[PDB]
């Protein structure tokens, strides 16, 4: 009969840096075997220091975003300051658990800066458990992107390799290459690559084209 | 003859809100001083009988690890407002994983302070001081039975309020230290109370930026008395 | 007087006194003045304190990015309507995804406050909201009252000793629909120096200014950033 | 998932792995499965990771309110009893929770085991998880009440290493705590690939 | 005394004074007249300029209940727009249940029973408003009703509420509204509210007119500016 | 649902229904309690027997647990429903936190029950005061009392009821350290105190001691006859 | 609406409360009931009030109500308020028996009703009950028992109590003639007819003016027997025979 | 709605230079039966917005009733404010999502066209609460058949005139008449401009059957 | 099934000026006895009994709710209950649980108190009363008990032959059942005395 869920695809990616945080996602909305649109990003700007990505059932991603944006205003009208990035992640864990027995089908990754100007990445399950990481990938192609960043960022499974921290310049071309490999083998990964970069001065955006199957 | 509990004056204020302001002139006096080094905060006990146990009563009680309190007027209905303030700081810690600031504790209590009526029964006859150290430094607030709160620098609340507020405006300056703000308050309490000052009639509690809410006891307290 | 106890009871003249006594509560609070240009809406308040060491009681509150209010009366009833005010702005922004219009907000306030003025054992809300905002039709200055009767206006002033401020605004309102933000504010600052005793006026710690603007989000200025606005005023003629 | 805890003469030892999977896919390798309720209580994560994270954060709220009202800290017996009663109200609705409660008390060490079904038992040794049965075999061999401190560190560290070696859903790093008189102290956190070179030769 | 505090007590000669006291609050509001022409209804409200500070178009005493129904009030304005909300809400439930636009003999019946329900209990007070309802239908013609604070409604060829009620409806019966269309009426509505409220009591005032009929295609709306400027051109010819 | 504010403020800041209830306490019978360092001793006076009634149904010393006794004054109708609500709370504590109820904890339940009841709609306040006496865990004997406004308050010796100012003024000139020397010597303080009250010459007194490990133990009127003999015998020879 | 309220719940400025003291003033007049026990058995002697010559004299009793299978009560005061209290504690004893499958002890039936009666004196804005009433009964924990209730809500155990119009005259004579544990259920019957000879101003003790019911313990019966109007008058004259001898010989 | 009784079919929509054009047929099917052959499936909301729908038709008359009241009560306030087309698109999205959450959905799929403040608006609304914007939309089997014809013009030519768009819709309505068992040769075209909302009458297509002589 | 979870058998039979009732003694769970003294016949005043058979919970539950309503009846009124009135009382009690029904089937037997006339009836689990003049049966072994009573009942029987008939009806029908047995108790009532006998049955 009436099934309340559907899978709309989508793939998000966040990398925590030393003084930055990069959040990227594709721009394809599609369910079944069809294509709805070729322009629907997942980069949502919460504050000037926090960007959230939302992948999964798109009807829940629209609702959950508008619930969050209300509660950031209710904090400021009651506390005279904006929320920090860690305060948002502790809040949204309670929101996702509040519908424990009819859950959101949304995968969430929060990237942004902390109080000291360092990167922070919080990855969520659809129930509301979380931890702080250096890089996470969520969505449909998450099984393809996570092994590649263990090699390059994590420097895992390598011998006699020096450990330099990731610069901003190296992290840009690392993100741009890993979606090109993901767009070949995944049918859901889309056409334009919206990349949002959070620094100590604001949020920059950048759009990179992909193949359009 | 009998009005309601919810009736305006012809002068326009209310009746029982204004009556509850009269009720806090019967409680024990209390003095708090905000200093950039930290908040000191003192009270008397008003011991009635020699057979009475002295430490069973208290006026300073803590809300969190970084927020203390001080009550006057009636005492039995002050314990309701203290318990609502404790639960409110834990719900803020539960959902936001941080400490609620000193100001936003006070308006959470002040919204409760004027909610009596004839649906869902009288205002609270207490007066409170809130000493705490949030991220804006040390703070000091003072609410009302009317639900009005404002940040003070050195507030004196109790039966000897206006006698102490005159003597407190002449000793305070913006560059005090915490070691002398403690000594300055006990001189004021020595003038206004009935009995002679000792280590049992009063108690103090201070909050610093470094350590948490600390309350003095009968060993480290009387060095300030003998060196008054 | 037996006709002077409850909100329900009419007078033999036809004037409910419990509404009229709540008008006395707004005459006890300190004054505030709102006015508007063609493209801006400025409200200016005058704070009070109790002792010289206690801080001053703030009056101008931020409701939304295009709506701000100014209070006069008992402050606990003001927060009871302000929390209603914030709630009705963001759920319309939740549903329709648009800013709620100012003239349609105040009609919710007039229906909200009329209900306790007709039941039994229910007081009126003693509060004096001046509202400044933006529709698509430009600026708006509104006032309310405890009698639940809201007024559209272009310049008003309410609080203690406000009649002298209204006499200043009537003989200068031909100039308000032309000037920019600089002397629009210090037109309103010349209204607050009218409603004071003859020795102290504007010492940068008892005054607050709020502006909503045609490309400007609603902004509250407090006691340091007031000093650019507050300079450039002449001495009080005597 | 593999956790264990045992108490002895010098307090309580708590250890766990750090792998969290999703079907056959591994989500993360660095999941801290021993969460810190208080400076004087510890709780583990077994089964539903979000259900153990919520209700033990909700317990830490409740224990703090108890301390402000009564002016002493809660006992370990009282703390598990609060957790057993909150979970029982959702019995049959499908909660996954198999945690343990550790901590020093006025009666000495405390080590209780709380289920989502309503089990609340005491004991001296416990092991919860998918690879829990691999932990019992090596732990029962080297267990004594009169172990030394450095000896009890090696027992619990190697016992997790044997469980991650057999079980497919267990792995990562080996976190290790120690509950003492004044409070718990974090001991170490060793990777399994480093222990493999250590325990081989 | 003591027989006039609640609305639940009769007098020892059998009348309720709380209703009669609330009627007395109507004669402090200014004047609202409305007469119906051959093929429509024209309202008219003279509006006091209290001070110069208010805006032209503030606090309208002339509402808009449905697409075809109009309301002009006189009384305590907070109670007026409270009745305007339930009447606007009553017409919505008629259309959502019965499918078509509500008629006036039913609409003024439903509102007046809601007004009547507050003259029975000690828990509430009576409303302090009197108002008028007018509309036009192609199957019914024009209608004009009026409701007092007690809850009594009737039909009229023309009515008046405010301070000078008898002094206004003295000149209404000088007209011949049975034959005039709603164009000549608009000049005659404005004229009879110029001879009232001498310039001694009020300094300046404001004309506010309304308008419904098939010339407005059944919809209720305000008059255009040019037509009411003709009526204000027809202002200073009553001095002869 | 009867919704009416009973307790309201006065124009000078008092609660009239609260202090009218304190006069209902001021004509109930006298109850006295002191504490020794090992055995507590409390005992009501003015039993006012009519020699045709069951002596056990008129008792005013009851037990909330094994360790907590309770005496009261005021009107007895409101008393035994505060007790029956306190028995439920001290029992539900055992389903929670496993230790038995401390004597300080149960007075915070009674006083908070008594306060919010001078705050609700359509409820007159209680007209009783109490003495809660218990030796808790780690053997610390202590006592408390409860004002009808709901202010719990600890003491070393106290007395409520009709004629409480004279007895409290008697104890301050009489409570020494050596008066609590022996267990049979602290009882000689109470029987000397209640004899300095409404008469009660061995026929209207009912002490009830508790030796920090037993339950309450009412002595029958034979040792009270034995104690009142020697309490007068020391007064017979010194003066 | 607050002008018409009578405030039946608040205190008086002297400390006491007026509303139940007016009800305990009405319990003084209008009725006479008394009880006595010292051994096997307990009796209720009640005095009938309406003695008009046109009545049917039915329902097995007038002021005696069988509550349980082994206890009963005598009532005094407002009779309309009496009928509501009787069929209220009548099913308290049954919901006890439904819950425990055991007859209720006589004492904790009284405490259950006297908590209901106390609540009207304490909140609700309600007229209290102007009813005081006795209780006889048997249980296995203490045997034969005797209780008295008050409109304030406080009870008590007794051995002899009257709530008549001259109850204070009767109690002063009950504690002049008694014996603790030796008055068997013939001397108690002889003492009952002597007391209500005094407190009833209507002389000569018409046998239809009184009611007497006894509660004797038979092995599994606990026989509650309202003794008929053929053995009252022989007990009346038995008092009358000895009083002529005791007066003339003194 | 558990089971849709009387249903509609595909609805088209595409922007052009200064307005949006929407077309849909005039058939309400019932299973495989064409019972109601003269219904109208396009609602003209006030002056600058416009709605068509697929799915269950009895639920469409419900939303035709509710939106009809939300426009009437606003315009008699005299505020000088009306709902923008994306404000209605935001309202209707919340109405879908708040009703599947109670597990009692509205079996519809709706296309909202609109032209306010110089720019065009075209929005999609799903039964489950999935909503987005696009320069061309199609529901039902039109997402499989007509939607590829829409995109290949718009990717080779981003902007269109009004006559080019109205020609391009009538080609896609012809395709749905051939290759869909639930279509009908009687449709109507609705168009918003700056001038207002115009709904044309029962238009018809021109079919070609020349391949039927090929054995 | 649900009725076969514990077993049970209740029989009532009408005599001349007397009426007898009998039941088994076994209490068990589906294969396994627990005890052989389980009460299934309960007194409802003098000369009026009731037998319950079915699920062993509702045997003990209904017999306590019915006693609850009976004592309130006999104290509000001044008399004992008629046998016909109790049948309407039980049928009210079962029909209130129309959709949560008690799994029992009562059998009522007794004499009318004023004119000493016998009365028997039986009810289903939702309360359809059926009065007869010869016999009623209830329990798991119902069909065995119809073959007994249709062949052994006589119209006018003294209490001696009434006892012999209801004994031979129970000892043979219950012996053919598997989940019923372990003893039979027989009550036979009459206007002067009342008699309870226990039969020597197969403990097999």
């Amino acid at each position: 009969r009436f099934s309340p869920y559907v899978f709309n695809g989508g793939t998000i990616l966040a990398i925590a840096g030393e003084d930055f945080a990069i959040v990227a996602s594709d721009t394809r909305l599609s369910e079944g075997f069809s294509i709805h649109t070729r322009d629907s990003p997942k980069c949502y700007k919460l504050t000037d220091k926090t960007v959230i990505g939302c992948s999964g059932f798109h009807g829940d991603c629209l609702t959950l975003t508008k619930i969050i944006e209300a509660r950031l205003k209710m904090y400021k009208h009651s506390n005279n300051k904006a929320m920090t990035t860690g305060a948002i992640a502790a809040m949204l864990s309670t929101i996702l658990y509040s519908r424990r027995f009819f859950p959101y089908y949304v995968y969430n990754i929060i990237g942004g800066l902390d109080e000291e100007g360092k990167g922070a990445v919080y990855s969520f399950d659809p129930v509301g458990s979380y931890q702080r990481d250096s890089f996470k990938a969520g969505g449909s192609a998450s099984a393809m992107l996570q092994p590649l960043l263990d090699n390059q960022v994590g420097f895992k499974n390598m011998q006699n390799v020096e450990h330099v921290p990731l610069s901003l310049d190296r992290a840009m071309r690392l993100v741009k290459d890993v979606f090109i490999s993901a767009a070949e083998r995944d049918v859901y990964t889309g056409d334009a690559l919206r990349i949002c970069i959070v620094t100590k001065e604001g949020i920059r955006e950048e759009t990179v084209s992909l193949r359009k199957d | 003859y009998d009005r309601g509990v919810n009736t305006f004056s012809p002068e326009g204020r209310l009746f029982q809100v204004e009556y509850a302001i009269e009720a806090i002139k019967l409680g024990s006096t209390a003095i708090g001083i905000q200093t950039s080094e930290g908040v000191c905060l003192a009270v008397e006990k008003r011991i009635t009988s020699p057979l009475m146990e002295p430490s069973s009563i208290e006026k300073i009680v803590e809300i969190d690890a970084h927020i203390g309190c001080a009550m006057s007027g009636l005492i039995a209905d002050a314990k309701t407002l203290i318990d609502k303030a404790r639960v409110e700081t834990q719900n803020h810690w539960f959902t936001y994983n941080e400490t609620m600031t000193v100001e936003s504790v006070t308006q959470a209590v002040s919204n409760l302070a004027l909610q009596f009526g004839e649906e869902d029964s009288r205002p609270f006859g207490v007066a409170l001081l809130f000493g705490g150290v949030d991220e804006k430094g040390p703070q000091l607030f003072h609410m009302d039975p009317s639900g009005t709160f404002v940040q003070c620098d050195a507030r004196a609340i109790g039966s000897a309020s206006e006698g102490a507020q005159s003597s407190l405006q002449e000793v305070y300056h913006k560059s005090m230290t915490l070691k002398e703000a403690i000594k300055s308050s006990l001189i004021i309490l020595k003038q206004v109370m009935e009995e002679k000052l000792n280590a049992t009639n009063i108690e103090l509690a201070t909050v610093q930026p470094g350590q948490n809410f600390h309350m003095f006891t009968k060993e480290e307290l009387e060095e300030v008395i003998k060196d008054i | 007087n037996q006709y002077d106890n409850d909100v329900t009871v009419w007078s033999p003249q036809g004037r409910i006194h419990q509404i009229e006594y709540a008008m006395e509560a707004v005459k006890q609070g300190s004054a505030t003045v709102g006015l508007k240009s063609k493209t801006h809406a400025v409200l200016v308040a005058l704070k009070r304190a109790q002792s010289e060491l206690a801080a001053h009681q703030k009056k101008i509150l931020h409701v939304d990015n295009h709506i701000g209010i100014s209070i006069a009366g008992l402050t606990a009833d003001a927060r009871l309507l302000c929390n209603f005010m914030r709630q009705e702005c963001l759920d319309s922004r939740f549903v329709f995804d648009r800013p709620l219009p100012v003239s349609r907000l105040v009609s919710l306030i007039g229906s909200k406050t009329q209900i306790p003025t007709q039941r039994y054992g229910r007081r009126p809300y003693g509060v004096g909201l001046l509202i400044a905002g933006y529709d698509d039709m430009g600026p708006h200055i509104f006032q309310t009252c405890p009698s639940a009767n809201y007024f559209d206006c272009r310049a008003m002033s309410i609080g203690a000793r406000s009649q002298s401020a209204r006499t200043y605004l009537e003989r200068h309102m031909s100039e308000f629909m032309e000037c920019n933000l600089n002397e629009l504010v210090k037109h309103g600052l010349r209204a607050l120096r009218e409603t004071l005793p003859a020795e102290q006026d504007l010492t940068t710690k008892n005054v607050s200014i709020g502006i909503v603007g045609k490309d400007l989000e609603f902004t509250i200025y407090d006691d340091d950033d007031v000093s650019p606005f507050l300079e450039g005023l002449e001495e009080r003629p005597q | 998932t593999t956790t264990l805890a045992f108490k002895f003469r010098h307090g309580v030892i708590v250890a766990a792995d750090s792998r969290a999977t999703a079907g056959a896919y591994i989500a993360s390798q660095t999941v801290k499965k021993v969460i810190e309720i208080n400076p004087y209580l510890l709780g583990t994560m077994a089964g539903g990771a979000a259900d153990c994270s919520f209700w033990e954060r909700l317990l830490a709220r409740q224990c703090r309110i108890y301390e402000l009202r009564n002016k002493e800290r809660i006992s370990v017996a009282a703390a598990s009893k609060l957790l057993a009663n909150m979970v029982y109200q959702y019995k049959g609705m499908g909660l996954s929770m198999g945690t343990m409660i550790c901590g020093w008390d006025k009666r000495g060490p405390g080590l209780y085991y709380v289920d989502s079904e309503g089990n609340r038992i005491s004991g001296a040794t416990f092991s919860v998880g998918s690879g829990s049965v691999y932990a019992y075999g090596v732990m029962d061999r080297g267990y004594s009440y009169d172990l030394e401190v450095e000896q009890a560190y090696d027992l619990a560290r190697r016992a997790i290493y044997q469980a991650t070696y057999r079980d497919a859903y267990s792995g990562g790093a080996v976190n290790l705590y120690h509950v003492r008189e004044d409070g718990w102290i974090r001991v170490s956190s060793d990777n399994v690939a480093d222990l493999h070179e250590k325990y081989s030769g | 005394t003591g027989y006039d505090l609640s609305a639940s007590t009769f007098s020892p000669d059998g009348r309720v004074f709380q209703v009669e006291y609330a009627m007395k609050a109507v004669e402090n509001s200014s004047t609202a007249i409305g007469i119906r022409c051959k093929d429509g209804v024209v309202f008219g409200v003279e509006k006091l300029v209290l001070s110069k500070l208010y805006e032209e178009g503030s606090n309208k005493r002339l509402f808009n209940v449905d697409r075809h129904v109009g309301m002009a009030v006189a009384g305590l304005l907070a109670d007026a727009r409270s009745l305007a909300d339930i009447a606007r809400e009553e017409a919505s439930n008629f259309r959502s249940n019965f499918g078509y636009n509500i008629p006036l003999k039913h609409l003024a019946d439903r509102v007046a029973m809601y007004v009547h329900a507050y003259t029975l209990y000690s828990a509430v007070r009576p409303f302090g408003c009197s108002f008028m309802l007018g509309s036009y239908s192609v199957n019914d013609g024009a209608q004009l009703y009026m409701i007092d604070p007690s809850g009594v409604s009737y039909g009229y060829w023309g009515c008046a509420i405010g301070k000078a009620r008898q002094a206004a409806k003295t000149e209404i019966e000088k007209l011949q509204m049975k034959e005039m269309t709603c164009r000549d009426i608009v000049k005659e509505v404005a004229k009879i509210i110029y001879i009232v409220h001498d310039e001694v009591k009020d300094k300046a005032f404001e004309l506010e007119l309304s308008w419904v009929g098939e010339l407005t295609n059944g919809r209720h709306e305000i008059v255009p500016k040019d037509i009411r400027e003709e009526a204000e051109k027809y202002a200073k010819e009553s001095l002869k | 649902s009867y919704d009416r504010a009973i307790t309201v403020f006065s124009p000078d800041g008092h609660l009239f229904q609260v202090e009218y209830a304190q006069e209902a306490v001021k004509k109930g019978s006298t109850a006295v309690g002191v504490r020794g360092r090992d055995i507590v001793v409390l005992g009501v006076e003015k039993k006012s027997v009519a020699k045709l009634q069951d002596e056990r149904t008129v008792r005013k010393i009851c037990a909330l647990d094994d360790n907590v006794c309770m005496a009261f004054a005021g009107l007895t109708a409101d008393a035994r429903i505060v007790i029956n609500r306190a028995r439920v709370e001290c029992q539900s504590h055992r389903l929670t936190v496993e230790d038995p109820v401390t004597v300080e904890y149960i007075t915070r339940y009674i006083a908070s029950l008594k306060q919010r009841y001078t705050q609700s709609n359509g409820r007159r306040p209680f007209g009783i005061s109490a003495l809660i006496v218990g030796f808790d865990f780690d053997g610390t004997p202590r006592l408390y009392q409860t004002d009808p406004s709901g202010t719990y308050h600890a003491w070393k010796a106290n007395a409520i009821g009709r004629g409480a100012k004279s007895v409290r003024e008697f104890l301050e000139k009489n409570y020494t350290d050596e008066a609590i020397e022996t267990d049979d010597l602290t009882i000689k303080l109470v029987i000397k105190a209640l004899l300095e009250v409404v008469q009660s010459g061995g026929k209207n007194i009912e002490l009830a001691v508790m030796r920090r490990d037993q339950s309450l133990k009412i002595l029958n009127p034979e040792e009270i006859e034995k104690y009142v003999a020697e309490i007068e015998k020391e007064k017979e020879e010194n003066e | 609406s607050r002008r018409y309220d009578s405030r039946t719940t608040i205190f008086s400025p002297e400390g006491r409360l007026y509303q139940v003291e007016y009800a305990m003033e009405a319990i003084g007049h209008a009725g006479t009931c008394l009880g006595i026990l010292a051994n096997d058995g307990v009796l209720l002697a009640a005095e009938r009030r309406n003695i008009h010559k046109l009545l049917d004299e039915v329902f097995f009793s007038e002021k005696i109500y069988k509550l349980n299978e082994d206890m009963a009560c005598s009532v005094a005061g407002i009779t309309s308020d009496a009928n509501v209290l009787t069929n209220e504690l009548r099913l308290i004893a049954q919901r006890y028996l439904l819950q425990y499958q055991e007859p209720i002890p006589c004492e904790q039936l009284v405490t259950a009703l006297c908590d209901i009666k106390q609540a009207y004196t304490q909140f609700g804005g309600k007229r209290p009950f102007g009813v005081s009433l006795l209780y006889i009964g048997w249980d296995k924990h203490y045997g034969f028992q005797l209780y008295q209730s008050d409109p304030s809500g406080n009870y008590g155990g007794w051995k002899a109590t009257c709530i008549g119009n001259n109850s204070a005259a009767a109690v002063s004579m009950l504690k002049q003639d008694y014996k603790e544990g030796e008055m068997t259920l013939k001397s108690a019957l002889a003492l009952a007819i002597k007391v209500l000879n005094k407190t009833m101003d209507v002389s000569k003790l018409s046998a239809e003016k009184v009611e007497i019911a006894t509660l004797t313990r038979e092995n599994g019966k606990t026989v509650i027997r309202v003794l008929k109007q053929k053995e009252v008058e022989q007990l009346i004259k038995k008092h009358e025979e000895e009083e002529a001898k005791a007066e003339r010989e003194k | 709605t558990q089971n849709p009784m009387v249903t509609g079919t595909s609805v088209l929509g595409v922007k052009f230079e200064g307005g949006v054009v929407i077309a849909a047929d005039m058939l309400g099917s019932y299973g495989s039966l064409a019972r109601f052959r003269n219904i109208s499936r396009i609602m003209r909301v006030n002056n600058s917005t416009m709605l068509g729908a697929s799915g269950d038709y009895a639920d469409f008359q419900y939303l035709k009733q509710v939106l009809g009241q939300m426009v009437i009560d606003e315009e008699l306030l005299g505020d000088g404010h009306s709902y923008s087309p994306r404000a209605i698109h935001s309202w209707l999205t919340r109405a879908m999502y708040s009703r599947r959450s109670k597990m009692n959905p509205l079996w519809n799929t709706m296309v909202i066209g609109g032209y306010a403040d110089g720019e065009s608006f075209l929005g999609y609304v799903d039964m489950l609460g999935v909503a987005y914007e696009a320069p061309s939309l199609a529901t039902g089997y039109g997402a499989y058949l007509a939607q590829p014809l829409l995109r290949e013009v718009l990717e080779k030519q981003p902007v269109l005139s009004q006559t080019e768009a109205r020609d391009l819709v009538e080609r896609c309505m012809r395709v749905l008449y051939y290759r869909d068992a639930r279509s009908y040769n009687r449709f109507q075209i609705a168009t918003v401009t700056e001038k207002g909302v115009e709904i044309e009458g029962p238009l018809s297509t021109e079919t070609n059957w020349d391949i039927a002589h090929m054995i | 099934s649900i009725m076969s979870y514990n077993g049970g058998a209740v029989m009532a039979m009408k005599g001349k000026n007397c009426v007898a009732i009998a039941a088994d003694r076994r209490f068990g769970i589906q294969a396994q006895m627990v005890t052989t003294d389980f009460q299934k016949i309960f007194p409802m005043g003098d000369r009026l009994y009731i037998g319950l058979a079915g699920l062993a919970t509702d045997v003990q539950t209904v017999a306590q709710r019915l006693k609850f309503r009976l004592n309130l009846y006999e104290l509000k009124e001044g008399r004992q209950i008629k046998p016909y009135t109790l049948m309407s009382m039980v049928a009210n009690l079962l029909y209130e649980k129309r959709f949560g029904p008690y799994y029992t089937e009562p059998v009522i037997a007794g004499l009318d108190p004023k004119t000493f006339k016998p009365f028997i009836c039986s009810l289903d689990l939702i309360g359809c009363p059926m009065v007869t003049d010869d016999f009623v049966v209830s329990g798991t072994c119902a069909e065995q008990m119809y073959g007994m009573c249709e062949s052994l009942w006589e119209p006018n029987m003294d209490p001696d032959h009434l006892f012999e008939t209801i004994s031979q009806a129970m000892l043979n029908a219950v012996d053919r059942d598997a989940v019923s047995g372990m003893g039979v108790i027989v009550h036979i009532i009459e206007k002067d005395k009342i008699t309870t006998r226990t039969l020597k049955a197969r403990m097999d």
